[PDB]
């Protein structure tokens, strides 16, 4: 009677599922060919949950992830994305790979994603959150500090660093997806 | 959105389910009682479910 689950367990419950699924009589009748597929629908449901642990623990943590991140010297950025091939969810692996300048970093997601909110293609657009040094940020006055489409000042950083290894996030009209690293992503 | 797998979420998105299922399944059964397939039908959700109890309550 805890409520975690090992993976064994999962495992258990999995195995009485298919095996349910494979030896019933789901195939026999109308009533049961329905029963098979809510079957189905059930260990999709479970698969679904135990799918989801590590995605649903990296956003627990990410809490923490950003206290521990004030007092420490580091900030969450965000970095304004375009591809001409946004459709193809695989186009924008290969640029998140040569980020290591031109593109607009936001201090505040809220300005980011309002900034995407304007663009026409919208399929084009996106964005990666990345963990900053804080030290590496080069603070321009407001009365310095370049502004985007809207009023909204943006972030300028200082030479060759920020070729940050944590990126946490990149989100797009797709989904919410996460660099595997693995240089693909994916999410759900 | 969506969280891992609990005792609770197992009772309450399988076994529950699969109990109600086999309620009905019942009622299929007192119209033809010794109707084969709706009489295997029983039997298999109700070895799933002890099976699935089984592995929940971690026996």
């Amino acid at each position: 009677m805890k409520d975690q689950l090992s993976d064994e367990q999962k495992e258990t419950i999995l195995k009485a599922l298919n095996d349910a699924i494979e030896k019933g009589p789901w195939d026999k009748s109308n009533f049961l060919r329905v029963i098979g597929k809510k079957l189905i629908a059930i260990r999709d449901r479970f698969l679904k949950r135990i799918g989801a642990a590590s995605q649903a623990q990296l956003q627990a943590e990410s809490h923490l992830a950003n206290q521990i991140a004030l007092q420490s010297g580091q900030q969450e950025i965000y970095v304004s994305l375009y591809s001409s091939d946004g459709s193809n969810l695989q186009s924008w692996e290969k640029i998140v790979g040569s980020l290591p300048i031109s593109r607009p970093i936001y201090a505040d997601e809220e300005d980011i994603k309002a900034i995407l909110k304007t663009k026409e293609n919208k399929q084009n657009e996106a964005y990666v959150a990345i963990y900053i040094s804080q030290s590496d940020i080069l603070h321009l006055s407001a009365d310095k500090a370049p502004v985007d489409k809207l009023g909204k000042p943006l972030l300028t950083l200082k030479d060759k660093s920020i070729s940050l290894e944590n990126i946490s996030r990149f989100v797009h009209v797709s989904g919410v997806y996460r660099y595997s690293n693995g240089r693909l992503i994916k999410n759900a | 959105d969506v969280t891992d797998a609990t005792l609770g979420s197992v009772y309450s998105e399988i076994i529950s389910p699969v109990k109600d299922c086999i309620l009905t399944v019942a009622k299929a059964v007192s119209f033809n009682p010794g109707g084969k397939d709706n009489t295997d039908a029983v039997e298999v959700l109700t070895e799933l479910n002890t099976k699935v109890e089984r592995a929940a309550l971690n026996q």
